[PDB]
């Protein structure tokens, strides 16, 4: 688990050393603010129907009365160019806010905790996450358990043994085709079916697909070895 | 020998799952995965 | 999950086939590029929203031909071969119950001149330079992603979200669910025929409800109506004078000399350019709401379909067992199953 | 039962506790062993 983690942190380091486009989420947020400002500077070149775009050229080539008629155009056009920029920036700010509230929620639920939410803290079952800073953003390195090498087994919802029906306390029943075991749900580690591994409810007539196998009682060989102890002690007490 | 192709996009590789009323698959092993996620 | 992608040709809307008007429109600078860019940004985002909501699997899961799901009858929500697109029974109700104003699929003119032109308004939008663009994922590919999510859910539990699809019998998946809501798994097996008959009956109530009332899909129909009303309003503004002598660009040019015509034309340019900047601002604000709805739908796809949720009232009313996605026009329907 | 429950502390500290028996499944499993042992000891008086 340590070697797989250390190797996966190595793959992140090499991936970030190799491709450009992965940080496009942040670079696009820098590019949009830069493009919006480049556009707002370019609008200072528009005439808006005045005789010139250059404010000093209007004011130097015309007297007060017809100059107000030319300048009012440049004011009206430029003012709409600011209101367009500010409306666009309020709509982007509303997006960045939503992304920041998502990032605050992932900081709280993936870094300060562990999440049961599927695919929220990366793909796989969430173990933990590590935050990293980036220009205008946060990178989360999510660490996740992915189940990797499956085998098929035959399974049953229940075991019938002593006429009564048995169910796993935690995990699931499996068979290799010859013997039966409990195992935990998310990793194959088989164990003998026992009165500690299983709980009992009702008789085996009602459960669809129930199977016959023995359920072992771990107390039975404690008492039966204590019976062979008692039997040899009674047999010995015939001798003196 | 290179050009613009055009095609119907694939959604993903097809993978029918080996279901039965009595068959289960259980993982004998795991891989710790680290994945980067990037937020503005 | 999405809304109709729209491109508006700013020069053709403001200055339709007049170079006199086009040379005046150039004096307003980069505004038509800002408008084209903003609507392109929305249109790209409608595919992203649809990818985030539906494309949560890299593998396309196919259901077995035998339907031994422990008595649970998914035949209303799985695909049927009898229809030339792989939609479920319930999805073919959803695609009928929302009226879809312009899908964008080729206006060949034989459909858009003559008798139909006297009754169809979409051709007037198109002729004024307003065009609806098709989604990247058509209703067949959305039906296949939804089929794969549902096939994965009924065949493999939650595991296809975590990693490989691991088969499990459906009655054992439902037991793992029951343990998830704190009900002991013997309660499923001792009642399995009842739990199956109730699920089958509840899917029956969904089918009959969707067959009966209109208003339930208003969540999707009013997103179509808002985009349709916004474009009808944008077409209507070509009737406004804005204080010019005429609403009609050719009429102004038919009667006035160069020096006097420009004072009338630049009124229409100024009023129509406001009429676009209102439409594009309104569509960006709509796009910001549909985005939030697509992020919510992607979060419900991840937490209600690819999993089981402990979050109260997030995946339906009641304690969450599982949920089945179904495709709809511009949307997703979740069938949440709850104890 | 002792499988269905866990013990901590005495009965004085818990507000609203009730008296009832809690069954130990090991007790009658050993009590049939006491009756087995009793009949075996008494049978060993007969030969
Ligand atoms: C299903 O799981 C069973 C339990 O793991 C397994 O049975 C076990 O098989 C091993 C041999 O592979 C036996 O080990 C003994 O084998 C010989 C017996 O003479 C000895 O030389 C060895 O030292 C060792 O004691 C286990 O005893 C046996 N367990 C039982 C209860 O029979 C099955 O083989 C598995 N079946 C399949 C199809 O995989
Ligand atoms: C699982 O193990 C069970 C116990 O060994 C076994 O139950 C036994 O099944 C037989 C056949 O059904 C019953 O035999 C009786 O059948 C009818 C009356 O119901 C009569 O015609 C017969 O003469 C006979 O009385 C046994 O009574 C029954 N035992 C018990 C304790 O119920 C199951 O059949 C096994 N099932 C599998 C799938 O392995
Ligand atoms: C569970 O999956 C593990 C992989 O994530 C796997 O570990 C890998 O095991 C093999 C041997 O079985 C190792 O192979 C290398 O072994 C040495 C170098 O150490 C060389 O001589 C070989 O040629 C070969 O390169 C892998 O290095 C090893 N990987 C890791 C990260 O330890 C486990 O074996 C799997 N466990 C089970 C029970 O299946
Ligand atoms: C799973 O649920 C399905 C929906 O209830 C069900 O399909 C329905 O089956 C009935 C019975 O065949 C059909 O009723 C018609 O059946 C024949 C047709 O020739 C006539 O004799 C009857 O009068 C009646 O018209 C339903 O129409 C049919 N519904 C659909 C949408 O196909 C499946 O049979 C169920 N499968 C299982 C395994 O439970
Ligand atoms: C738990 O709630 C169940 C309802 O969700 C309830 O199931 C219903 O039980 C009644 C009988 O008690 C059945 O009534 C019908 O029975 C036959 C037709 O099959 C007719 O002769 C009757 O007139 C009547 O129509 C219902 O069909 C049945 N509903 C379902 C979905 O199976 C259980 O009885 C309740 N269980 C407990 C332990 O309270
Ligand atoms: C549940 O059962 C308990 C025992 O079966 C019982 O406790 C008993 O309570 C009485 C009265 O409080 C005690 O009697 C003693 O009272 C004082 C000393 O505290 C003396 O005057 C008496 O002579 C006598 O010693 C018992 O000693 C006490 N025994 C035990 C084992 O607790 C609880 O009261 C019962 N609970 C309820 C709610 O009734
Ligand atoms: C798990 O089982 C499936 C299919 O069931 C098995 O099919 C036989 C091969 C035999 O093992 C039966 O007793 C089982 O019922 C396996 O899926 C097959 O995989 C091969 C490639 O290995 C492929 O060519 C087949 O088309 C698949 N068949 C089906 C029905 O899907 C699967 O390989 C098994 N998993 C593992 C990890 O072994
Ligand atoms: C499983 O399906 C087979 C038919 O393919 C059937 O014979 C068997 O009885 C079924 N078992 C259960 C528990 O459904
Ligand atoms: C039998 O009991 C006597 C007690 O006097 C003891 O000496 C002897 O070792 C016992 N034998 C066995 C086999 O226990
Ligand atoms: C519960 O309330 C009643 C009065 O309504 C009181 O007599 C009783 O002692 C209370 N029991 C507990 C456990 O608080
Ligand atoms: C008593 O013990 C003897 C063996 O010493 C045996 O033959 C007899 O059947 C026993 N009786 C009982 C009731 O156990």
């Amino acid at each position: 688990i340590a070697n797989q983690f250390n190797s996966a942190i190595g793959k992140i380091q090499d991936s970030l050393s190799s491709t450009a486009s992965a940080l496009g989420k942040l670079q696009d947020v820098v590019n949009q603010n830069a493009q919006a400002l480049n556009t707002l500077v370019k609008q200072l070149s528009s005439n808006f129907g005045a005789i010139s775009s250059v404010l000093n050229d209007i004011l130097s080539r015309l007297d007060k009365v017809e100059a107000e008629v030319q300048i009012d155009r440049l004011i009206t056009g430029r003012l709409q160019s600011l209101q367009t920029y500010v409306t666009q920036q309020l709509i982007r700010a509303a997006e960045i806010r939503a992304s920041a509230n998502l990032a605050a929620t992932k900081m709280s639920e993936c870094v300060l905790g562990q999440s049961k939410r599927v695919d929220f803290c990366g793909k796989g079952y969430h173990l933990m996450s590590f935050p990293q800073s980036a220009p205008h953003g946060v990178v989360f390195l999510h660490v996740t358990y992915v189940p990797a090498q499956e085998k098929n087994f035959t399974t049953a919802p229940a075991i019938c043994h002593d006429g009564k029906a048995h169910f796993p306390r935690e995990g699931v029943f499996v068979s290799n085709g010859t013997h039966w075991f409990v195992t935990q749900r998310n990793f194959y580690e088989p164990q003998i079916i026992t009165t500690d591994n299983t709980f009992v409810s009702g008789n085996c007539d009602v459960v669809i697909g129930i199977v016959n196998n023995t359920v072992y009682d771990p107390l039975q060989p404690e008492l039966d070895s204590f019976k062979e102890e008692l039997d040899k002690y009674f047999k010995n007490h015939t001798s003196p | 020998s290179q050009s613009i192709i055009a095609y119907t996009m694939s959604l993903g590789v097809e993978n029918s799952v080996a279901y039965s009323n009595n068959s289960i698959a259980i993982p004998t092993n795991f891989t710790i995965s680290v994945t980067t996620e990037i937020l503005p | 999950v999405s809304m109709t992608k729209t491109s508006v040709d700013c020069t053709m809307y403001i200055c339709g086939d007049s170079t006199e008007c086009s040379n005046l429109l150039l004096q307003y600078g980069s505004f038509c590029t800002q408008l084209n860019r903003a609507l392109t940004g929305i249109a790209v985002e409608q595919d992203k929203n649809t990818q985030e909501v539906f494309a949560q699997v890299k593998q396309i899961y196919k259901t077995p031909p035998i339907k031994d799901f422990g008595g649970f009858n998914f035949s209303q929500i799985l695909p049927d071969p009898s229809k030339p697109s792989k939609r479920s029974f319930i999805e073919d109700l959803l695609f009928n119950k929302v009226t879809l104003a312009d899908a964008g699929f080729i206006k060949q003119y034989g459909d858009c001149l003559g008798d139909i032109a006297a009754r169809d308004l979409i051709c007037a939008q198109k002729f004024n330079g307003l065009t609806v663009l098709p989604p990247l994922l058509t209703d067949e590919m959305i039906a296949q992603y939804t089929s794969a999510l549902l096939a994965g859910t009924i065949t493999s539990g939650w595991t296809f979200g975590a990693g490989a699809a691991l088969q499990i019998p459906f009655a054992m998946q439902m037991a793992y669910r029951f343990n998830g809501i704190g009900v002991t798994q013997n309660v499923l097996y001792e009642n399995q025929k009842l739990i199956a008959n109730q699920f089958n009956s509840a899917i029956g109530k969904i089918q009959d409800s969707l067959s009966s009332t209109a208003s339930a899909l208003g969540k999707l129909q009013d997103v179509v109506n808002q985009n349709a009303q916004a474009l009808n309003t944008l077409v209507k503004q070509l009737s406004s004078n804005f204080g010019a002598i005429s609403s009609v660009l050719n009429d102004i040019l038919s009667r006035l000399d160069k020096v006097e015509a420009e004072v009338q034309i630049d009124r229409l340019i100024t009023g129509r350019l406001q009429s676009l900047q209102t439409y594009v601002t309104q569509q960006l604000i709509r796009a910001a709401e549909i985005r939030a709805s697509a992020n919510l739908a992607a979060t419900k796809m991840s937490e209600c379909v690819l999993g089981q949720s402990k979050r109260v009232d997030f995946c339906g009313k009641g304690y969450h067992l599982m949920s089945f996605p179904q495709s709809a026009p511009h949307g997703v329907v979740f069938l949440h199953v709850t104890y």
